[PDB]
RNA sequence: ACCUAUACAUUACCGCUAAAGUAGAUGAUUUAUAUUACUUGUGAUAUAAAUUUUGAAACUUUAGUGAGUAGGAAGGUACAAU
RNA sequence: AGAUCAAGGUUAUGAUAUAAAUGUCCCAGUGGGCCACUUUUGGUAAGCAGAACUGGCGCUGUGGGAUGAACCAAACGUAAU
RNA sequence: GCUGGUUCCUUCCGAAGUUUCCCUCAGGAUAGCUGGUGCAUUUUAAUAAAUAAUCUUAUCUGGUAAAGCGAAU
RNA sequence: UUAUUAUAUGCACUUGUAUGAUUAACAAUGCGAAAGAUUCAGGAUACCUUCGGGACCCGUCUUGAAACACGGACCAAGGAGU
């Protein structure tokens, strides 16, 4: 999908040597809301006693961030399994929304490490300013005025004619 | 003395039928206004709990909607007897469940067969208004009208018409066991557009279990 | 030769064809085999069971021949 | 290549537990036991007069015979597959008190007498069981320390 | 798709009289007539017996005809016997009463008219009671018979006493090994 | 997005299986009209024309449904004689 | 432990019923099985040997895996969509 | 007690390679599985205040996975 | 009080809509045509021509046969549950 952000909310149903049992809160990334209410309880049969049903989900929203068109460095803390191998990252992506740098880090991730995402946990993602962005295909996207003449289309091969008359000549200069 | 006999039926059984109509009209006008004063309530304890900052939970849901999603043959003999107490025998079968603990830890055996999900109002009329027909001993009897809820279910519950059927299903009412086993299972269609996997769970790949919402999107496809 | 013998495949399947078969709620029930006097008495109480109506009010007039029973409470 | 016969396999049925040796408590013997009373079989492996065998212990059934000292009790015995009924005496430190009807019994006295308290009030009864329900809809405030309380992983570096 | 119907969904009955009798083949014919317009129990439990063998239809002597009726309170109840009426000889002095009956042995058709009451046929049971208020529908024991003596037979559990296929009823006549404690075993 | 099964679905047809209906036809039923009792109004009577058998072992209505060796049961079919 | 009276509310979890219950003919065939998940013993291993469970193949076509007895879908009256 | 064959067509249902015994181990008997044919009938049978088989409840049993040797052996 | 809804339409009369597994109105083409004889549709009947798709040889025993398993060159008569 494309991983919209929630806030997933817990409470521990409330039997009576104990009312009102403390609500912890998560930040979620899943692309749909019911598999956002599954990496909760993943998420918390390993920090509370709690699992479904000693637990319930109380208030959960999907949000919609802040700025759209800000163009923020997000810097994503990890945990990754490999093929022997579960180990801490650090990544960095350049994105206008956070959903839109953790789906980037999912698709990237996935591709250079084969990383499928079952094996991939979220533990930090924040907005990074920067000049503490570590990560040099970041910080070479830095520098205003940034010129960069990369003569850039897909080229759409070829056109609307298969056996074309013309051909593409593609400098155009 | 037959054509004296005859003509009191025909002008009662109109009458009766007159006296139906009407009372089939504000009765579903009653049930009409209680699935908006329904959904209008959580819209209103909402923006009460946000403004009290407290945490609203809504109701958990009774009434799934359960359909047999995948395949007659290699099944275990207790998902094979679960799925035959769910009146599910064929794919694409469906039919309404009363949620509690005891058929929930139900639809958990026959879990990998099974998509099921929490059905709107429009979900619920437009599977008994396309799809929806009825037991008369045994035989498929359609709808065709509201004589034939009437005729079987009229005199010992008092659902005789059509939206009599809707809310005693979609408010999960005393007489649930009576209007979901009144109506055949809903031999539904193969979707449009189509399955994901219909063989790793919906929270992965997408079919077998809990939509919980999504039984509605899916089911617009399927009818 | 040595192939196949002992084996339990197939065995539930059958055993849950012409089914599982409970075998009964019966009423009554053998009495055979059982006390055999135990029995002999309740063949005998069978016999005499013979006031539906008229002798089995009669004898609480005899129990008020000790005025009732107040000594008796206790064996 | 074989059990047979009449108590193998047996270190476990009638093995005694972890210090529960000894002589039998008195009280086995002073036990009620009537005539169509339901009953449980653990055989004890203490007492040889009669052992139930190993097919029968772990198994409740109806009493139906009662003697000087031994009970005769109706165990249904899965055969292939056609359930018979079998006819079974043992002892009674061979048996306990069953109490799978000791909560229905309890249930049919309230059922009677939650009828009897709306024997004058009239309505309603509400008598008959019902497996859980969903909860409600509630609403909770915090009230008490507003969220987060946020538990976010950090599972690995070990 | 479905699994299943199996079988049976083909329920086992008889539906149609075996005989070609064209006497049994028109009384059917009548009683189909007088169980679909009068749905009556009563004439269901006549066609459903004017199908059955001579098996399922089994005698009925001219005394249980007469012990039954005085069975009393019903002192013009027509006595209905799908079958056969035979005679009892150990009944002396017969009372008189109204007969229905398929076939009645003429020694006891000598004796009912004598009494005398009736002897009916099923048409004229029809044309009377079609409803069959006032009749008493009887039969004779299906198990009566000597064929089902012997229907089913461990000879090691303590209930069979179900009578073997011999040829002839003596000693040296599977008498000895398995029935004798002394030979082999008592079975 | 899209392609793809003898699966799913809605329809026609064949069988099976399970139900249900029909037999006063010197009767039933129409259409008109004359008369009519009249209840305002609708029935009953006369006329004229009309439709109304089925090896009831039949006809009509309704619903579900269909794999098969070894194997069993039904209904047909070829041959030749009395 | 029983035989007859007196009182008893709304019948006492859920969901199911392609009908179930029962005789006879214990009538035909069969009494060489192989394959597979997970469990497992012998062997160094074996497309080997032997068991437990479920499902299949045997008896089974069609779709898929170029190919195939068992894999994955799906079970099959003649046709259209 | 082994090999080969065993002649029409449709319609319906549809297996077993297991158990016990046998100078038994390429065979039988025997139960399981199968078909036929009925029959009895239910406010789970014909114009339910009652049965029956996966979950729930309640309650019994168990010594495998895990755990243990700062408990016995 | 603000609205909303239903009931208070008989007597006639339509080529009207519905509902009896809701297909029928308009036109064109062509004459069963006396014998004589065309038009339009259809005919893997049983073949030849042209293409596409599928498609291993039966019987048998067998866990498994197209088998580098056995019988079978072909044809008529005979031929086996009495």
């Amino acid at each position: 999908g494309l991983l919209k952000e929630y806030e997933v909310v817990g409470r521990k149903l409330p039997s009576e040597k104990e009312p009102q049992t403390p609500l912890y809160k998560m930040r979620i990334f899943a692309p749909d809301n019911i598999v956002a209410k599954s990496r909760f309880w993943y998420f918390l049969r390993q920090l509370k006693k709690f699992k479904k049903t000693t637990g319930e989900i109380v208030s959960i929203k999907q949000v919609y961030e802040t700025s759209p068109v800000k163009i923020k460095n997000f810097g994503i803390w990890l945990r990754y399994d490999s093929r022997s191998g579960t180990h801490n990252m650090y990544r960095e992506y350049r994105d206008l929304t956070v959903g839109g740098a953790v789906t980037q880090c999912y698709r990237d991730m996935g591709a250079r490490h084969r990383a499928r995402a079952h094996s991939i946990q979220i533990i930090k993602v924040d907005s990074i300013p920067a000049a503490k962005t570590r990560r040099v295909h970041v910080k070479q996207f830095h520098d205003s005025k940034i010129k960069f003449p990369l003569v850039q289309r897909v080229h759409h091969k070829g056109n609307r004619k298969l056996f074309s008359f013309r051909k593409p000549r593609t400098y155009f200069q | 003395s037959k054509r004296v006999a005859e003509s009191k039926r025909r002008l009662k059984k109109a009458a009766v039928i007159a006296l139906r109509k009407k009372e089939n009209l504000v009765r579903a006008e009653k049930y009409q206004n209680e699935y908006i004063k329904a959904e209008q309530r959580e819209i209103k304890l909402r923006r009460l709990a946000k403004k009290r900052n407290q945490f609203y939970v809504p109701a958990e849901a009774k009434l799934a909607f359960v359909v047999r999603i995948r395949g007659i043959n290699k099944v275990a003999p207790k998902v094979r007897k679960v799925l035959q107490l769910f009146r599910l025998r064929q794919i694409n079968n469906g039919v309404f469940i009363k949620l509690n603990k005891a058929t929930i830890n139900m639809l958990r055996i026959a879990e990998p067969y099974i998509t099921w999900g929490y059905p709107n109002l429009k979900s619920v009329r437009e599977l008994i208004y396309k799809r929806g027909f009825v037991k008369h001993n045994r035989q498929r009897v359609p709808i065709t009208d509201n004589f034939v809820i009437e005729r079987k279910l009229r005199q010992a519950h008092q659902i005789q018409c059509v939206e009599d059927l809707v809310h005693e299903i979609f408010t999960v009412g005393p007489n649930f066991k009576y209007a979901s086993n009144f109506l055949w299972p809903f031999k539904l269609n193969t979707p449009t557009g189509g399955w994901r996997k219909k063989a790793n769970h919906y929270v992965n790949g997408g079919d077998f279990g809990n939509r919980e919402d999504q039984i509605n999107r899916l089911l617009r496809k399927m009818v | 030769a040595k192939s196949k013998n002992h084996t339990n495949h197939n065995q539930n399947k059958k055993a849950h064809r012409n089914g599982i078969k409970r075998p009964l709620r019966k009423r009554h029930e053998s009495t055979l085999g059982m006390d055999v006097k135990f029995l002999i008495n309740q063949r005998y109480a069978r016999k005499g069971n013979l006031s539906r109506e008229e002798s089995v009010k009669r004898y609480n007039e005899r129990i008020a021949s000790q005025k009732g029973k107040p000594k008796p409470v206790t064996l | 290549t074989n059990s047979k016969g009449y108590r193998r396999g047996t270190r476990d049925m009638f093995s005694r537990p972890f210090r529960k040796h000894g002589v039998i408590p008195l009280s086995t013997y002073m036990r009620v036991f009537k005539i169509g009373d339901i009953v449980d079989i653990k055989g004890h492996g203490a007492v040889q007069k009669g052992l139930p065998y190993k097919a029968y212990h772990g198994k409740t059934g109806r009493i139906f015979n009662v003697t000087q000292h031994a009970v005769g009790v109706i165990v249904n015995k899965r055969v292939r597959g056609k359930i018979l009924a079998k006819r079974v005496n043992v002892r009674i430190e061979h048996i306990h008190h069953s109490k799978c009807r000791e909560d229905f019994l309890r249930r049919v006295k309230e059922n009677e007498r939650l009828l009897k308290e709306a024997k004058e009030k009239g309505q309603w009864v509400s008598l008959k069981r019902q497996p859980e329900q969903p909860k409600k809809a509630h609403f909770v405030k915090k009230l008490e320390e507003p969220i987060a309380l946020a538990p976010i992983p950090y599972e690995f570096i070990a | 798709g479905i699994d299943i119907n199996h079988k049976y969904d083909r329920k086992v009955r008889r539906t149609e009289p075996k005989s070609q009798d064209v006497y049994l083949r028109l009384l059917v014919k009548l009683y189909r007539f007088l169980q679909r317009r009068t749905n009556k129990k009563f004439n269901r439990i006549i066609l459903k017996r004017l199908f059955m063998s001579k098996i399922n239809r089994p005698p009925l002597s001219l005394q249980r005809i007469a012990r039954f009726f005085k069975a009393a309170n019903q002192p013009e109840s027509t006595i209905v016997v799908v079958g056969t009426v035979t005679d009892d000889a150990r009944l002396l002095v017969v009372p008189k009463l109204t007969v229905c009956a398929l076939h009645v042995t003429q020694t006891a058709r000598e004796r009912i008219l004598k009494a005398g009451g009736e002897v009916l046929t099923f048409d004229q049971l029809a044309l009377r009671s079609p409803t069959g208020k006032n009749t008493l529908l009887l039969q004779g024991r299906r198990t009566a018979r000597t064929a089902c003596k012997h229907f089913g037979k461990a000879p090691g559990v303590p209930h069979s006493h179900t009578r073997p296929y011999v040829r002839s009823k003596g000693r040296k006549f599977e008498r000895a090994r398995g029935r004798r404690s002394s030979c082999g075993y008592k079975k």
